[PDB]
């Protein structure tokens, strides 16, 4: 009547705006929606502090380049946003956080390019390492690569070097990065931009975790899996690229236990 | 406070949930949960360690996942008497829990063994 | 005084409607997958169907159902040598845990976060060793939970088997296997069945040594030590037994579901071997 | 403090003034204070999948356009 | 002469006619004349700590000056 | 025949009440543990 | 009855507790207690961000000494404040912010000692440079000294370095180091730490300008002038110190405008 319609989204979160005119509707992750806290499941006792519009908006991380050799690519939550504006500062001046996101990977190409990324919202998503001589040996650093995120591979190469091991993950992407296949990630909240329908992906995430909140320097609640389930292919070039952007927002970020900021070791 | 009558002074008591530096300057501990006590006629002061943790209980031994954080007392002017007076004297302190305070897992000590 | 007793898990599930041609603007075949969703089609919507009066239930896959069984986790060694031996008499230490063995825990990651009672079964067997007649009398083991933090015993026979708080168990050889109950215990609201992150954060201002960890490993799952013995005394022949352990996770409920183990085992963690990679066989696209 | 409730039968034997028919039930009674302690009662319930199958934001309806 | 009391049930089955909610009792008879043969009833009760942590004469007002 | 079953162990403990900032005579921290409460 | 008095306070902010057992009562300047910004009073339209907790606590300066020699303090707010925990982070995050405080100077001493502090809240407390070749020269960066404040001082000492410009203020005590007699600041908002009587002053400070909200990093709404009335004197010593001690706590604190963070050159 009006023209409404599923393809065509505005989002609004406080003072940034996304649009997109060839979306594939949006995912709220198991039917729900972020929210605060509830006194009923409440723990620390402490006021906590919730930033609003401050943290709760839409933050660009940097983009990356997709070609035909790409294997695809994984973030962590809140890891990734660990370094954005008044979010980063709130969680790393307290003990304890929880946030909701919505996530927005974005990618636009033509009518004549073709290619499919399969975009998965993984709870707790821990990636195998790199060792056959010890297990649970990725370290905190390695683990934590912030908005540039990492990568998955084809092959699995252990390694070898006692001396200095390199101690990170080495994430198949056949294994989605963790001993499981690829194919069933879908059973997770997920969307796909397939070239030909849409542009972008959008997921709202509720925070996730068997506990009300927890450590935000500790442990990342969500990952972010980005694979080319389709490869990407362009006219009859040999070498196409395109872009990959991601885009996300805190939703219902609440903090508690302040003190003085925390200085992580990072590299 | 066990000092004289005549000592004056005031005092910061601090809790510093964890996850940060350990507070080892006031500018630090001065920015967690904390006391300011002044000493006078009331000659005790007390600071709340509010409940506030990730897990719902935590662990009876020393463990990082279940760290509680760190509690520290400085000077926050400083101690001062007048002539005649002892410039050096002690401070007491005690713990208890609070209201909502329970525990759990009932288990053996380790604060007693029988040797053969 | 006598208490008789909203879908169920053994209700039947719906009936086939008769369902005949058509011709229209309606699309159930044609869908969209990006958007995320499964199409939800059942058969009338894509052939002519006939009406069926469904019976069958999916009693038997309710999570309870699923996993109402007891798995074996774990094997205990102990023994009771002659008093003239070189080697200590040995009682078995196990920090408990379902990831020793394979099928219960490939099931319970099915999902990422579950609460449950546990119960266990203990299944107690013992043998001679050296080719000698000598006898033994019937044995009586003392299965003790040490719980974080309490003292782990040292010796079989140390103060710590005192027991006075721990909950053991003293279980007689040749009669049913023993058997407790325990309530959800974990210092969370759901056991974590993944943790995707660390015990300790580094700091910047502090050796990297002190602020290390583990990957994916938290208290979350500590939950101390089976502390197992012979109580007897020596006897001149020597017996070795075996304690199995069984788990049987009951009053289930478990959340956000995971693609299950498709890999070989490699630690506790997620983590995977060389050589264990490929876990599909050989079959050509036109061939059925 | 008995719960009676009732059995689904699956093969009945050829009666219906004891066996098959006239609603077999069964008993329990608890024993222990724990509630860890008890059997499980296996009268569990189901759900709607779509919180996993139909995670959109906007309803499916299955005979229109899934884009539109 | 049997008792019943109920449970306060912690992990509870996915069930709602039969166990979780509908208050899960449990029952016991004694079978002995000396109540020493009992077991715990574990139905205890509690109270305020006042007689150890403020022991005073005149009673404490927190918000007050506990000397004047 | 059947009998069927003032704060007991197993009842929670007192909530935490929401306290917002303060300004006033009311000196709860202060103290003076030589009464011996 | 229960025995509450003027001089036995408590203040608490959101995990912050000060108590005091020699107040001598506690100001409200003007009569007007912080509050948020009005909708009838209104101008940024976007939503603003208001960190409660996380900035509404007390913080606490440096401390100084006061000896014989001392010829008084001074502090400018939000100023003194610019550096502290997450009250600084909204501050250099938004282009607008708007706060009132509750400053507590602490300054014991002994039924022997003698001494009074005249503790000054003013508004807009212009300070007077130190030139008299250029007028309103005193740069930025002397001008903001954060939380270590400044000082007056007994004597005008022009700068005659014309080539390169000490460029900073030069503020006389007798004269409030604007040009109006000192005798008469205590038409500010004020108390006096005279140490036979207390050995605090509270004040508590309404946003105060002729604007509802403005730039924090431009613009000081409040100095804080802290000067020896009377000298400090004990027993019969010729070199006395005591410390004193200066706790500051945002209130209301409300920001709008937000985009990446302030860097200011600072030196
Ligand atoms: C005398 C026998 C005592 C038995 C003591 C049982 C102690 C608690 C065990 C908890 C089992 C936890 C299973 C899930 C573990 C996980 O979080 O991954
Ligand atoms: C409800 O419980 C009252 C009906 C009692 C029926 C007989 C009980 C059978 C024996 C139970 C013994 C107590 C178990 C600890
Ligand atoms: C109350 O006790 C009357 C209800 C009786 C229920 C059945 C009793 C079960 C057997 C108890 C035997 C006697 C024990 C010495």
């Amino acid at each position: 009547a009006c023209g409404y319609s599923d393809r065509v989204l505005q989002l609004t979160l406080g003072n940034s705006t996304i649009t997109t005119q060839e979306a594939a509707n949006s995912v709220v992750a198991y039917g729900r929606w972020p929210e605060y806290l509830r006194d009923s499941e409440a723990n620390p006792v402490d006021q906590p502090t919730e930033p609003d519009v401050a943290a709760c908006r839409f933050y660009t991380l940097d983009t990356v380049s997709w070609t035909k050799e790409s294997r695809g690519w994984w973030w962590k939550l809140p890891d990734a946003l660990r370094d954005m504006g008044l979010f980063g500062q709130n969680m790393y001046y307290h003990y304890l956080g929880r946030s909701g996101y919505t996530v927005h990977v974005q990618c636009n190409a033509s009518k004549f390019h073709q290619g499919a990324l399969g975009v998965f919202a993984v709870p707790e998503m821990c990636l195998a390492g790199d060792s056959n001589t010890t297990t649970m040996h990725t370290s905190y650093q390695n683990a934590n690569p912030g908005e540039k995120g990492g990568t998955f591979t084809g092959t699995f190469t252990p390694d070898n070097n006692q001396t200095s091991p390199a101690r990170r993950f080495c994430p198949v992407d056949y294994l989605l990065g963790n001993g499981t296949l690829l194919g069933n990630a879908f059973v997770f909240p997920h969307q796909i931009i397939n070239l030909r329908t849409n542009n972008c992906a959008t997921l709202v995430l509720p925070y996730v975790n068997s506990l009300s909140i927890d450590s935000m320097v500790k442990h990342n609640n969500w990952g972010i899996a980005i694979l080319p389930l389709a490869p990407l292919n362009f006219a009859s070039e040999s070498s196409p690229e395109i872009p990959i952007t991601l885009t996300i927002a805190p939703m219902c970020c609440e903090f508690n236990g302040l003190r003085n900021i925390t200085l992580p070791r990072l590299q | 406070f066990c000092g004289s009558m005549m000592a004056t002074g005031k005092l910061l008591v601090s809790y510093a949930p964890p996850g940060a530096d350990p507070p080892k300057k006031r500018k630090e501990a001065m920015l967690g949960t904390h006391v300011i006590w002044d000493i006078g006629l009331q000659s005790s002061c007390t600071m709340v360690v509010p409940w506030i943790s990730n897990t719902t209980y935590r662990q009876t031994i020393d463990d990082s996942f279940t760290e509680g954080g760190y509690i520290s007392v400085f000077y926050q002017t400083r101690i001062v008497v007048p002539l005649s007076t002892p410039r050096e004297m002690d401070i007491l302190g005690f713990v208890s829990a609070c209201n909502d305070f329970s525990v759990r897992l009932l288990r053996d000590t380790t604060h007693i063994e029988q040797k053969a | 005084g006598s208490s008789s007793t909203a879908a169920t898990s053994r209700d039947a599930l719906p009936n086939t409607e008769a369902s005949g041609p058509t011709h229209s603007k309606e699309i159930p075949a044609l869908t969209a997958v990006e958007t995320g969703a499964t199409n939800p089609l059942v058969p009338s919507d894509t052939v002519q169907t006939r009406h069926v009066v469904q019976h069958r239930s999916r009693s038997e896959s309710s999570i309870e159902s699923f996993f109402a069984r007891g798995a074996c986790v774990t094997i205990m060694t102990v023994d009771n040598p002659a008093s003239t031996t070189n080697k200590d008499k040995l009682f078995a230490v196990w920090k408990i845990t379902y990831k020793d063995t394979v099928q219960l825990r490939r099931k319970l990651e099915f999902f990422t976060y579950s609460r449950f009672d546990m119960e266990l079964t203990f299944v107690v067997t013992a043998n001679f060793t050296e080719t000698n007649n000598g006898h033994a009398l019937n044995q009586v083991y003392q299965i003790m939970y040490v719980p974080p933090g309490a003292p782990v015993p040292e010796k079989w026979d140390d103060y710590t088997w005192q027991t006075s708080s721990n909950p053991s168990i003293f279980y007689t050889y040749g009669t049913a296997p023993a058997r407790i109950s325990v309530p959800y215990v974990g210092i969370s609201n759901a056991y974590s069945h993944f943790y995707d992150g660390f015990s300790k954060v580094p700091l910047k201002d502090q050796s990297a040594a002190l602020g290390d960890s583990l990957y994916g490993a938290a208290s979350l799952n500590d939950f101390g030590i089976l502390a197992v013995r012979v109580v007897n005394d020596h006897n001149p022949t020597k017996v070795t037994s075996k304690i199995r352990v069984y788990l049987k996770p009951k009053h289930i409920r478990v959340w956000c579901p995971r693609p299950p183990r498709a890999v070989a085992y490699y630690g506790p963690g997620v983590d995977y071997k060389d050589g264990t990679l490929t876990p599909l066989s050989t079959k050509d696209l036109t061939t059925y | 403090g008995a719960q009676v409730s009732s059995q689904k039968v699956g093969a009945h034997e050829n009666s219906n003034r004891a066996y098959g028919g006239s609603t077999i039930n069964y008993t329990t009674i608890n024993y222990y204070r724990d509630s860890a302690s008890n059997a499980a009662s296996k009268q569990d319930f189901s759900q709607d999948p779509s919180k996993f199958t139909e995670p959109i934001k906007d309803v499916l309806i299955k005979t229109a356009p899934m884009l539109n």
